[PDB]
């Protein structure tokens, strides 16, 4: 029974940067893969980025490619998403979710969630 | 911590399978297990899962009762299986029973813990005779027979092929030691000389097996056949030392069930194993397991955590977007890949499934003897008493998955038969195992023309020619003698000792009795 905590969000100007953290409770975080996804009001939820359980191998959505970077320190038991040069269409509730057992990302079976950090990009 | 294969149910049953290899001698204290295993690992795990699915589906066996499981890595290592057994004990849903593990030596370490909490254990491949002691191991049972039969069969094989001066190697552990000492007690009683008994751990370095092979060539050329009560990788190490040294083809290895028909032992060093005679246990391939296993895919199967690792390992590719993706492999996994290619089913899979059914039918007999009318679990089995479960499991009389009635004796053992195999060549450069014999309840049947078709001689002294030559033992061993002739007046009384004719008599032409001098 693993519990996740989101942090790092808030409000940022147009073109700015913001870094996101997500911490997991209990061991066997190394055994689970991690993937950040965002959801905006009215709009449906969009899978942002993903990192393998062992790390090193990463995937991103076309929209955030070349702009964001996902990373993880298993020793710290934490995952990170650095969002360099944010756009106004990035304003959403970002969630961090653990997934052991999926298919090609975005198709993963996420079987643990987090609280959720609100990110607001002002025009 | 270690990941577990979880499955929910109204009754959770423990399982210990060797998903990974024994940790390297370097990082043994660290308990970092080695490469993933298919036949002794992944396959057994999926069999556990599917068999429990079937027991749920079956309305006759355990009706209105759901069977869950907690499948943990044994790693074929005492310490690792013991930590995971502690993780079973951690609760006191509790673990009702435990299936496995593989090695008898590890099974003892696990049983010692489980017995204290009255958790019945059923082993699929642990054959050692020491596990037949029910005062030492009250809550232990196994679907395979005691090694007191397999040792007798190995002795009978030595007897049939007139082998007397043999070398003896066994894997350092309970399985190897118990089997080897039973072979010693039987062979010596049946007049078979043991040149020397050698013991080595499976994970011993290259130099260690080189030393072992040199010590084996110390008795050459007299002692060529090596009676091996060796598990797996021990025989493999011997073959690799034969490749290193060049002593290949000089010995004949008589393997035990540790090398029944295991292709992971001979693959890559085929020439070295040619001629080897090994013993398998009577386990016909379980039909419906292949239908379930071969259809498995990494995209679909999500209850086995190690399946991602195993799929990336067996095909040596990287599953592009999958969660437990490993960057090591340089190739990427194709959709064309399937398990049907080069599929080798676990030899002891039948015993695995039969042990799961043993636990199931024991629970069902207890269910009927406690909650007769109530469909499912009543207040009498809330909670389930381990002692009552053991008493009901010892009295289990059911028909197995191989269409054969499985029953348990007073010592918690099941009856069994063995198939005698031969690793000969089926054509130029192609080598494979072939059934050459059988052993059941004493009777040993063999096809002598298939093994040699070419014959091997492993004796310390050739029989003394009939005329007058007596058998006189050498400095030390019995089977070693020096054929010395008799005096002109002496006739041969028996093969061993000569006797002289009294005055006036003289030995006959057949040198069996005396005859007066004309
Ligand atoms: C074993 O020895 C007996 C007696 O000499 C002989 O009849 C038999 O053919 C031998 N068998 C083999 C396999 O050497
Ligand atoms: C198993 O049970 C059946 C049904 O009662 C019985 O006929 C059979 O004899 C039992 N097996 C043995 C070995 O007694
Ligand atoms: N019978 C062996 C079990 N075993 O060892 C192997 O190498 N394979 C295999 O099945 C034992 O009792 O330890």
């Amino acid at each position: 029974q693993v519990q996740l905590v989101e942090s790092g969000g808030g409000l940022v100007q147009a073109g700015g940067s913001l870094r996101l953290s997500c911490a997991a409770s209990g061991r066997t975080f190394t055994s689970y893969a991690m993937g950040w996804f965002r959801q905006a009001p009215g709009k449906e939820r969009e899978s942002v980025a993903a990192i393998s359980s062992s790390g090193g191998s990463t995937h991103y959505a076309d929209s955030v490619k070349g702009r964001f970077t996902i990373s993880r320190d298993n020793s710290k038991n934490t995952v990170y998403l650095q969002m360099n040069s944010l756009k106004p269409e990035d304003t959403a509730v970002y969630y961090c979710a653990a997934a052991m057992y999926g298919s090609r990302w975005p198709d993963w079976e996420y079987d643990y969630w987090g609280q959720g950090t609100q990110v607001t990009v002002s025009s | 911590r270690r990941v577990v294969a979880h499955m929910p149910g109204d009754i959770i049953i423990g399982a210990l399978f060797s998903v990974h290899h024994q940790p390297t001698v370097d990082k043994v204290h660290e308990r970092k297990c080695g490469a993933v295993r298919e036949q002794y690992g992944i396959q057994r795990v999926e069999a556990m899962l599917h068999t429990l699915e079937r027991i749920n589906s079956d309305p006759t066996l355990l009706p209105n009762i759901t069977l869950g499981c907690e499948i943990r890595d044994s790693c074929w290592h005492s310490a690792v299986a013991l930590e995971q057994s502690i993780e079973f004990i951690r609760d006191s849903k509790p673990i009702v029973g435990v299936i496995g593990p593989g090695s008898s030596s590890v099974a003892i370490q696990v049983q010692n813990l489980l017995q204290l909490f009255n958790i019945p254990q059923i082993a699929y491949s642990a054959t050692s005779m020491d596990l037949s002691d029910k005062t030492l191991f009250k809550y232990f049972m196994r679907v395979v027979p005691s090694d007191a039969q397999q040792a007798r069969a190995m002795v009978d094989i030595v007897k049939r092929y007139n082998w007397t001066y043999v070398s003896a190697v066994h894997t350092e552990g309970n399985y190897g030691e118990s089997g080897m000492e039973a072979f010693k007690d039987m062979s010596a009683k049946e007049g078979i000389c043991i040149a020397h008994s050698y013991k080595i751990y499976s994970n011993a370095g290259e130099q260690s097996f080189d030393k072992l092979l040199k010590k084996l060539t110390s008795h050459l050329p007299k002692a060529r056949v090596v009676a091996c009560f060796c598990e797996g990788m021990t025989v493999r190490g011997l073959l690799m030392a034969m490749r290193r040294l060049g002593l290949a083809g000089e010995f004949l290895l008589l393997g035990s069930d540790g090398w029944a028909d295991r292709y992971d032992v001979t693959d890559g060093y085929q020439r070295e194993a040619v001629g080897g005679i090994t013993i398998k246990l009577q386990s016909p391939d379980v039909k419906w397991f292949d239908d379930y296993y071969l259809k498995l895919r990494p995209e679909t199967n999500h209850r086995n955590p190690w399946f991602q690792e195993f799929w990336q390992h067996r095909f040596q590719c990287r599953l592009e977007g999958f969660p437990q993706e490993n960057s090591k492999y340089n190739k990427t996994c194709n959709s064309s890949l399937t398990l049907k290619t080069h599929h080798v089913q676990d030899s002891k899979m039948g015993f695995v499934i039969n042990a799961i059914y043993s636990m199931a039918y024991g629970l069902h007999n207890m269910q009927m003897s406690l909650c007769p009318g109530y469909a499912g679990l009543c207040d009498a089995m809330k909670p389930i008493d381990g002692r009552k479960l053991l008493e009901s499991l010892m009295k289990t009389n059911f028909t197995g998955v191989s269409g054969d009635t499985i029953l348990f004796d007073e010592n918690g053992d099941s009856p069994g038969r063995y198939e005698i195999m031969n690793f000969k060549e089926m054509g130029k450069d192609y080598f494979d195992y072939i059934n050459v014999g059988s052993w059941d309840n004493g009777e040993l049947k063999m096809d002598d023309d298939e093994v040699w078709s070419n014959i091997i001689r492993s004796v310390c002294s050739e029989p003394c020619e009939k005329g007058q030559i007596k058998v006189i033992r050498k400095g030390e061993v019995s089977c070693c003698w020096t054929c010395t002739p008799c005096k002109e007046n002496e006739y041969v009384f028996d093969e061993y000792t000569c006797k002289a004719c009294q005055l006036g008599s003289w030995p006959t032409d057949d040198l069996t009795g005396c005859d007066l001098i004309p």
